[PDB]
């Protein structure tokens, strides 16, 4: 499948919220009653860390500002009050099948 | 005011669940689903 | 816990290695792992996954039949061998753990076919680099 | 060692958890009743019920899926016994209304009734100030409250309106567990959970602002709730002492009929007979101010500073509300919520003869009148309140779902499932 | 009939001499007096919501009973209690030891344990001995 | 039905006939579904209540099986040929009907919960 995204740069400055979505072509929920799309961060030179595996819930070591939702074809990624240190790449990994695949990476300045 | 289609639109007395007094209207009508009837000077 | 990586290079075409991706402290041969492949200055491609029980193997299209995975339960490793080497292999390898726990295979009542759960990743080793030149 | 092999056991005590459908039971006749429903099982006095020994078992009193089916079932029940019987459209006409505390009910003359077409009937009538509304375009001439609301549908008047127990029996292969903690939070674990096979008495009271004929909390008084620090989880007083009213109806009212249907007569107030006196009710002072008092110390031990302190919360949502007899009463009760901390209580009641929906939209019942005087006594053993974020304690408003939840708070479904399997050293010879 | 789910495997064994506490007895007692023909004393009178309800209770009594006798009754089981298999426990199954199963473990906990494995198992005793008896026994009868 | 006048050692050669048409008799509804079943489900419940009766009485299958429960003669004591060669089975019933639910459980625990303690 092709799961791409948008937008590319987002070269911001600490103290207003934004958002990131990423587009989905094949829509995505497993039978298990849930949609396997998994968001995270990398920063430059670094292997990445999750930020929230599912749309719905999050990961330990995560500001409460990072709120995530979509549909099974639209998905969004929504930062309130987006921080300093929200430097580096934001990847959309989705987990339906095989080869599951990745969005470029959002930077974010 | 801004073909065959919406040039209609109506008016009727009705007095449905009040069940008291009639009362004329407006409405949006189509073609296809009126009828000029005879014996009048367009009614539909 | 700890999570890295050996056997890292620079190798030619042709030729053949084997990384060596050693876990730490959770009970390995409950949970399945994977590859994934940064290109330096690109996104990032998924290339492997195995089952917890190692009797499960999905490849990428792209590097299929070529490479090679496995595991070893008691010794608590993972292995990347790989064969027929070309120069946009050059990249960064990172070994990664699912997120979720996985359970044993499910077999279906229907049809006599197991079934093995397969979800995304959260502890990314930090990697070996593979440079494939002259 | 021993090569084991598989054995099967069969009545293996195992279980999980379910969903279900459910059944009634009660305990007894012509049958027009609209929740008794005789067409039921009848019960079975078998103590049935079966204690455990090492169970830890959480439950819920919210998630449960016990109390949201009764919602989904007796608003079917109360709309079965409603779809056949007349409706009451030509009723919404122009009225002509006068009064003979002020002028409360009303003698209003309309003057259509369609039995045939060419020939419409004038008529005599004698309604309430809870049901009619004014009219802007004249004098004095009124309307129905709900005309352009929903389809006002009259019940017919050989029903009934009592509770009877309604025991919930799990289908066969099913079972209920219930605990027996008399400190129970309403969703932790439990300790000991005992097994029967078919629930308690359920009388199914409609009511807002308290409970009637309830059950009884033991040895103490309980409150309940999920989110404490939240205003929105509504608090649920459930007691001991099951403190006694009185509630009546001081006149005789005669009823006359009027046909309307052809073969459907519609029912009104013929005329009252002797005096025009206010229903009320009746409290014991004592027994009420003692009530009070047990359960801020109880609200002390989860709000135990900035002391507790009683206020009183539209005439319907407002209004403190219940049956009697077939018969609906609004009453006042603005006395039961002054006081803080630190001989018979009369309370007015009004009368309203269009009820609506637990929805409220889409329906409206009304109520026939009924001849004679009515009297009604009932053990008041249930609260509801709500914290506001000292102290201040509201009654609520009209979620009438949680009346049953303060009834169904011990029992949860289960899935015998009693075939399974372990290995041992014995193997069938082939 | 669930009075010793507290009590450990190795001991629930005990107890179980009773027809698994006179189980499916409930049943035939509750039968008998469920087909009281007060219900064809009246046609029920009407179509009730009470009645679409016991419909629809009676269907999943029927219906579940089946499950279990079907599944004993493919199984060389049929209508006994304790029974012994040709199956031989696979150690991946369940690691744990002999003494921890039974003197050691309540029984809904030991559900947890292998409702993973449970769906193998079942198709591991047909195909491998009641599919497979019968014509090792069907050999044995052509002499 | 046909032996119902005939003595209980008499009758026993009919038992084949009364059981095969107690399900469903023989089949009516010729197909005709052109244009509302509870006693079509009530039929089966009475078949399925006796075979799992006859499971625990360790006689599925049979139609005539023994046993190891000896008779207590305060049920009836009437003797062997006072009814067996005198009595059809209507007068049979009439005489232990009082006492039905105490066989049964006495045929449940001493024939079978008894011969499971037989197996090891
Ligand atoms: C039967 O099968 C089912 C599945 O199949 C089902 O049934 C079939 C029939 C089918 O129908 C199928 O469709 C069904 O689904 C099996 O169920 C599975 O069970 C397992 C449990 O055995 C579940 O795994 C858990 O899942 C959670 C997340 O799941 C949530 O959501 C699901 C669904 O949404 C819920 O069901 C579930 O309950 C949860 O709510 C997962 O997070 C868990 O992993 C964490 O916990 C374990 C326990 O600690 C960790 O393991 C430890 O790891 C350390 C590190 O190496 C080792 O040292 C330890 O030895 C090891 N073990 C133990 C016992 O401790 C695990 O690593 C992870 O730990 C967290 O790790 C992160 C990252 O390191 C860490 O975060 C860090 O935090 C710090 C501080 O904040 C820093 O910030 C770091 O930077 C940061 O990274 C975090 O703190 C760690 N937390 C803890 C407590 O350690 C757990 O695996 C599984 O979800 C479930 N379902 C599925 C589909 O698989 C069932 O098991 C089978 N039955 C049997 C008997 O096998
Ligand atoms: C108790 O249960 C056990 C587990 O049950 C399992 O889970 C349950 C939940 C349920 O789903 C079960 O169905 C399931 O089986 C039972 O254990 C199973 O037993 C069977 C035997 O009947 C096993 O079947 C064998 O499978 C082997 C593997 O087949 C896979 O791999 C083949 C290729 O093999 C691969 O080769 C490459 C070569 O490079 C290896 O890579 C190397 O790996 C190294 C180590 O990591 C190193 O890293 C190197 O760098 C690397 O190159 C790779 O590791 C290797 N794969 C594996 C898994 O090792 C594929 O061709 C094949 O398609 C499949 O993908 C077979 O080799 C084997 O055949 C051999 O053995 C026969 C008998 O021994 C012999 O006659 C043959 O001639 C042949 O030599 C079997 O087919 C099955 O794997 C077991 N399950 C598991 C999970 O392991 C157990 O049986 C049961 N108890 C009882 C009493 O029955
Ligand atoms: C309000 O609650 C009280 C107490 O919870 C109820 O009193 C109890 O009522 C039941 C039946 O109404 C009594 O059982 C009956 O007792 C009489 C005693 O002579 C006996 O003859 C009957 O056969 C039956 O067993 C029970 O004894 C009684 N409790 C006491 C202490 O007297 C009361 O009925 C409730 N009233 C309302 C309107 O809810
Ligand atoms: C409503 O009823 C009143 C009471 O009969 C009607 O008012 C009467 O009208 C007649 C006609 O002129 C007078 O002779 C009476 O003296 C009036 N009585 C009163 C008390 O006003 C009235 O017409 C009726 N209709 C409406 C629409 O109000
Ligand atoms: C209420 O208003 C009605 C008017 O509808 C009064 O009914 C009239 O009563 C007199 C006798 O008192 C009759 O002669 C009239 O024919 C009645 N008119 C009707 C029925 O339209 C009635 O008296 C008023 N008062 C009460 C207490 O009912
Ligand atoms: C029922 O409620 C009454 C009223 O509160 C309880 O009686 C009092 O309980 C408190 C708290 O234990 C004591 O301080 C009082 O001394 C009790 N008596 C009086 C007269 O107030 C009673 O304990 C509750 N339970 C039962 C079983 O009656
Ligand atoms: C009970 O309700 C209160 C709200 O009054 C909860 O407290 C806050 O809830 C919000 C909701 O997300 C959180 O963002 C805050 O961090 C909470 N504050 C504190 C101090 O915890 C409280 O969490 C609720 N408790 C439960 C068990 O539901
Ligand atoms: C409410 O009405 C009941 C009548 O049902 C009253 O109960 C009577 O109370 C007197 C005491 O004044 C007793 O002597 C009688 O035996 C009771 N009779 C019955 C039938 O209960 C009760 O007093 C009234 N008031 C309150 C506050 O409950
Ligand atoms: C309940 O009854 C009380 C009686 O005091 C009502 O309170 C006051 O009633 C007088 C009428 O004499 C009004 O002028 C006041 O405005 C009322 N006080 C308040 C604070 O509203 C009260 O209105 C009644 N409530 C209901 C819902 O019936
Ligand atoms: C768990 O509950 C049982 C219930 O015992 C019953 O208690 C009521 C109390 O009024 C009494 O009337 C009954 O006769 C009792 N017996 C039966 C068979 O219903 C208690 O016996 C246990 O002690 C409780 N367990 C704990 C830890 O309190
Ligand atoms: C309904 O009746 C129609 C007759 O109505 C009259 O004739 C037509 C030509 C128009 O002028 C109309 O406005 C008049 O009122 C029939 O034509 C028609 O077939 C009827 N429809 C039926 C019977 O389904
Ligand atoms: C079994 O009972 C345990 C108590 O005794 C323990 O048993 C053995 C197996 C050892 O673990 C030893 O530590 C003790 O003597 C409980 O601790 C345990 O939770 C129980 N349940 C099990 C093992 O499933
Ligand atoms: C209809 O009205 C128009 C204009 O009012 C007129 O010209 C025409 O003659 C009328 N047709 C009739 C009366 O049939
Ligand atoms: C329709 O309405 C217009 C309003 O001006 C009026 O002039 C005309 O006569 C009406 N025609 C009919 C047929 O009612
Ligand atoms: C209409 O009747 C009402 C009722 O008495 C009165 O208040 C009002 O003044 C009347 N209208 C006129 C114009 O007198
Ligand atoms: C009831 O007690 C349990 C512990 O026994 C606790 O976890 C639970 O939160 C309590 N209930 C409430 C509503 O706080
Ligand atoms: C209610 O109490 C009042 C006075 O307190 C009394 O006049 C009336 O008769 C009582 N009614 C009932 C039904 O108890
Ligand atoms: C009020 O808070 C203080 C502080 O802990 C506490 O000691 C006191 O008991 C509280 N008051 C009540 C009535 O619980
Ligand atoms: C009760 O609530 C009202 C609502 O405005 C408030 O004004 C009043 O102070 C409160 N307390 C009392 C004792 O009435
Ligand atoms: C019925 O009666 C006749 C004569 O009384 C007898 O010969 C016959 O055998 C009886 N039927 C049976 C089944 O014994
Ligand atoms: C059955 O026999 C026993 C003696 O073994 C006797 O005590 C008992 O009374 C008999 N049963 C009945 C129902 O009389
Ligand atoms: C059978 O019983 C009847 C009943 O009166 C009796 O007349 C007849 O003699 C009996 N026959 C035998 C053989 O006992």
């Amino acid at each position: 499948i092709v799961m791409t995204q948008t937008p590319l740069s987002l070269s911001v400055t600490p103290g207003q919220p934004a958002s990131i979505s990423c587009k989905s072509s094949e829509s995505l929920r497993q039978s298990n009653g849930k949609t396997s799309l998994y968001w995270y961060r990398q920063k430059p030179g670094q292997s990445p860390q999750l930020l929230v595996f599912e749309v719905s819930n999050r990961f330990s070591g995560v500001s409460d500002r990072f709120v995530g939702s979509g549909s099974g074809t639209d998905f969004t990624l929504r930062i309130s009050r987006v921080e300093a240190e929200d430097v580096g790449f934001y990847y959309c990994m989705q987990s339906k099948d095989f080869p599951l695949t990745f969005g470029g990476g959002t930077k974010v300045d | 005011r801004n073909e065959g289609g919406e040039i209609k639109n109506c008016s009727f007395n009705i007095t449905t669940s009040m069940r008291d007094k009639v009362q004329k209207e407006y409405a949006l009508f189509y073609k296809l689903d009126v009828v000029p009837i005879k014996n009048d000077n367009t009614s539909y | 816990v700890q999570l890295v990586e050996s056997g890292g290079g620079v190798v030619q075409p042709g030729k053949s290695v084997r990384l060596s991706c050693v876990v730490s402290d959770f009970p390995f041969s409950k949970y399945p792992m994977y590859w994934v492949r940064q290109a330096p200055g690109k996104g990032l491609e998924w290339v492997a996954a195995i089952s917890g029980d190692a009797w499960h193997v999905v490849y990428s299209n792209s590097v299929q039949g070529r490479f090679l995975v496995s595991r070893d339960n008691v010794k608590n490793t993972l292995y990347l061998e790989m064969n027929s080497l070309k120069i946009e292999d050059t990249a960064v390898y990172r070994c990664a753990r699912m997120f979720q726990e996985s359970g044993p295979p499910r077999l279906d009542r229907w049809s006599g076919r197991n079934y093995y759960y397969y979800s995304g990743m959260d502890v990314w080793g930090q990697g070996t680099t593979v440079t494939v030149s002259s | 060692a021993e090569q084991l092999w598989v054995t099967v056991y069969y009545g293996v005590p195992v279980w999980k958890e379910a969903t279900t459908t459910l059944f009634c039971a009660s305990d007894a006749t012509e049958v027009h009743n609209v929740w008794a429903t005789h067409a039921c099982v009848p019960t079975d006095p078998n103590p049935q019920e079966v204690v455990l020994e090492n169970v830890t078992e959480n439950f819920n009193m919210w998630k449960n899926n016990m109390v949201e089916q009764m919602h989904e079932d007796i608003i079917s029940l109360w709309d079965q016994s409603l779809k056949p019987c007349v409706k009451l459209t030509p009723l919404c006409v122009t009225l002509n209304c006068t009064d003979l505390e002020g002028g409360e009910i009303k003698n209003c003359s309309f003057n259509i009734t369609t039995s045939m077409r060419d020939k419409v009937q004038k008529e005599y009538a004698l309604f309430y100030k809870l049901d009619v509304v004014p009219i802007k375009n004249d004098n004095t001439s009124y309307r129905l409250i709900s005309c352009n609301t929903s389809v006002i549908t009259q019940a017919c008047p050989k029903v009934s309106f009592e509770p009877i127990p309604i025991h919930y029996c799990a289908p066969a292969g099913f079972a209920i567990l219930k605990c027996n903690d008399k400190k129970f939070n309403g969703t932790g674990p439990c300790t000991n959970v005992s097994t029967v096979q078919c629930t308690h008495g359920i009388r199914p009271v409609v009511s807002t602002q308290l409970l009637l004929n309830g059950s009884l909390a033991e040895e103490e008084v309980v409150i309940r709730s999920a989110n404490f620090t939240d205003n929105a989880k509504i608090i649920i007083v459930q007691l001991n002492k099951s403190v006694e009213i009185n509630c009546t109806r001081p006149n005789n009212n005669t009823r006359k009929s009027i046909h309307i249907g052809p073969g459907r007569a519609f029912y009104t107030t013929g005329e009252i007979i002797g005096d025009i006196r206010q229903a009320h009710c009746n409290i014991s002072g004592t027994k009420w101010n003692d009530t009070l008092k047990q359960i801020v110390v109880k609200l002390k031990e989860q709000f135990g500073n900035k002391t507790i302190v009683f206020n009183h919360s539209d005439p319907e949502i407002v209004m403190h509300s219940f049956n009697c007899g077939g018969e609906f009463f609004y009453c006042n009760s603005t006395q039961l919520f002054n006081s803080t901390w630190n001989g018979t209580i009369v309370l007015p009641c009004r009368i309203k003869q269009i009820v609506n929906m637990w929805q409220e939209v889409g329906k409206a019942m009304y109520a026939p009148p009924i001849k004679g005087q009515i009297r009604c006594s009932s053990n008041i053993t249930g609260l509801i309140l709500i914290r506001d974020g000292t102290e201040i304690f509201r009654p609520g408003g009209g979620d009438m779902r949680d009346n049953w939840r303060s009834e169904l708070y011990k029992y949860k479904v289960v899935k015998i499932e009693p075939l399974g399997i372990a290995p041992t050293k014995a193997k069938r010879r082939v | 009939f669930l009075g010793a789910a507290g009590s450990t495997m190795g001991a629930a064994s005990m107890t179980l001499t009773v027809q698994a506490r006179l189980l499916l007895s409930g049943i035939v007692q509750q039968q008998n007096n469920l087909l009281r023909a007060i219900e064809a004393q009246q046609h029920l009178l009407q179509l009730t919501v009470w009645g679409i309800k016991q419909l629809q209770a009676r269907v999943l009594a029927v219906e579940r009973y089946l499950k279990d006798q079907q599944l004993l009754g493919i199984w060389g089981c049929s209508g006994k209690l304790i029974c012994t298999t040709a199956v031989p426990w696979n150690t991946s199954w369940s690691n744990k030891s002999y003494n921890q199963i039974w003197n050691n473990m309540t029984w809904m906990e030991w559900e947890r344990e292998i409702d993973n494995y449970t769906s193998l198992i079942y198709t591991l005793i047909e195909d491998s001995q009641n599919q497979q008896e019968k014509n090792e026994q069907e050999l044995l009868e052509l002499d």
